[PDB]
């Protein structure tokens, strides 16, 4: 498959952002759309998660308040809102669709595709 | 605590109990009452002269030995202490 | 946490490993997944579900799991092996949590 | 010697326990999660 996801932006701080990214390739349905943070000087840090086929999201504990996964079925693009922008929230926002995999003994997940898309504030 | 506290509690209950005794034994009769929630009458049969019923059947008596005050919440026991108490011989 | 080595050191030809370490309720009850992520570029899966390989990945790469901790070993380490690897893994505390490690710069000595 | 410490631990991991009392008996509200896999309708 195949996530494309939105250009650049740069805004300053407190103005609430808009990244998103259009899936291609698979029913957007069935899999669902996991948001992940990457600080240039640091490591990746799970945004938060929700699916699409009942809009339930899963945001981390450290984004309770601040971020906004909604999606559109129709055209099969799924985007965050992220608010009250500080210094330290510039970082490259990857959205990874999140493979599962259930039998009898439990479940495996997993990031499968992942996509790119930076930000700047 | 109060898990401690009832697990306590329960064993005090239960020590020195006689299953073989009804509650009251030389005393007044014990008043059982009895719910049914009929759950499903599955199959009327002509044939065998039968039907069967699916219930939940439900007996409540007063059984003073089984009595308790250090704690104030309506207790839920495993099933498997039903072995060790006393129950009506009730027979369909 | 996910904590895992800052760095690793390997050169070519030698068999070196990746180590994380977290709680019994992410890597002990849930399966560990590494993502590769070459320099300049986005992270792509490597392992899933502590041993599987998706199509494309070679089986120089291998994924082990002990108790609470998993080790990725990188046999046959080659130039292009050079990038940083993260481990994730779901937690069971919330409903929905993964943790991704910190992450590890291999580099390739010479 | 292995084996000395996994005997150790599953001796030691009743003691004391009343399997007649739910987890959290008064304290909590035991969550359960369930989850099923439906090997054939
Ligand atoms: C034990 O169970 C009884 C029976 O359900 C509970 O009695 C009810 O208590 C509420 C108040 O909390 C009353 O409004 C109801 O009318 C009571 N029903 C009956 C049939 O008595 C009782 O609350 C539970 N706990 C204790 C401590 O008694």
């Amino acid at each position: 498959v195949q996530l494309v996801q939105s250009g650049a932006e740069v805004k300053k701080p407190g103005a609430s952002v808009k990244v998103s990214c259009k899936a291609s390739g698979y029913t957007f349905i069935s899999y669902d759309i996991n948001w992940v943070r990457q600080a240039t000087g640091q490591g990746l840090e799970w945004m938060g998660g929700m699916d699409p086929k009942s809009g339930n999201t899963g945001y981390a504990q450290k984004f309770q308040g601040r971020v906004t996964m909604t999606t559109n079925t129709a055209i099969s693009t799924a985007y965050m809102e992220l608010s009250s922008l500080r210094s330290e929230d510039t970082a490259v926002y990857y959205c990874v669709r999140g493979e599962q995999s259930y039998d009898r003994t439990g479940y495996s997940d997993w990031f499968d595709p992942w996509g790119q898309g930076t930000l700047v504030t | 605590s109060n898990m401690s506290l009832v697990k306590e509690t329960v064993d005090r209950l239960l020590k020195g109990y006689d299953i073989r005794l009804r509650p009251d034994f030389g005393g007044p009769p014990v008043a059982v009452g009895m719910n049914i929630d009929i759950a499903s009458i599955d199959m009327v049969s002509e044939v065998n002269m039968d039907y069967t019923l699916t219930m939940y059947f439900q007996q409540a008596w007063r059984d003073k030995r089984l009595s308790y005050n250090v704690i104030p919440l309506n207790l839920t026991l495993d099933n498997r202490v039903a072995d060790q108490l006393w129950v009506p011989d009730t027979y369909f | 946490v996910l904590t895992q080595p800052p760095s690793a050191s390997g050169t070519p030809g030698q068999r070196v490993t990746i180590s994380c370490s977290g709680s019994s309720s992410n890597i002990g009850s849930n399966t560990v997944s590494w993502y590769q992520q070459l320099p300049g570029t986005a992270p792509k899966l490597l392992i899933y579900s502590t041993n599987q390989r998706p199509s494309g990945v070679p089986d120089r790469f291998s994924g082990s799991k002990s108790g609470t901790s998993a080790s990725l070993a990188i046999g046959g380490l080659q130039s292009e092996d050079e990038a940083d690897y993260y481990c994730a893994a779901w937690d069971d505390s919330l409903k929905r949590l993964v943790v991704f490690g910190g992450g590890t710069r291999l580099t390739v000595l010479g | 010697d292995n084996t000395t410490v996994f005997t150790r631990i599953l001796d030691r991991l009743l003691d004391g326990y009343d399997n007649r009392l739910r987890p959290g008996l008064g304290e909590r509200v035991t969550e359960v999660k369930t989850d099923i896999f439906v090997t054939s309708f």
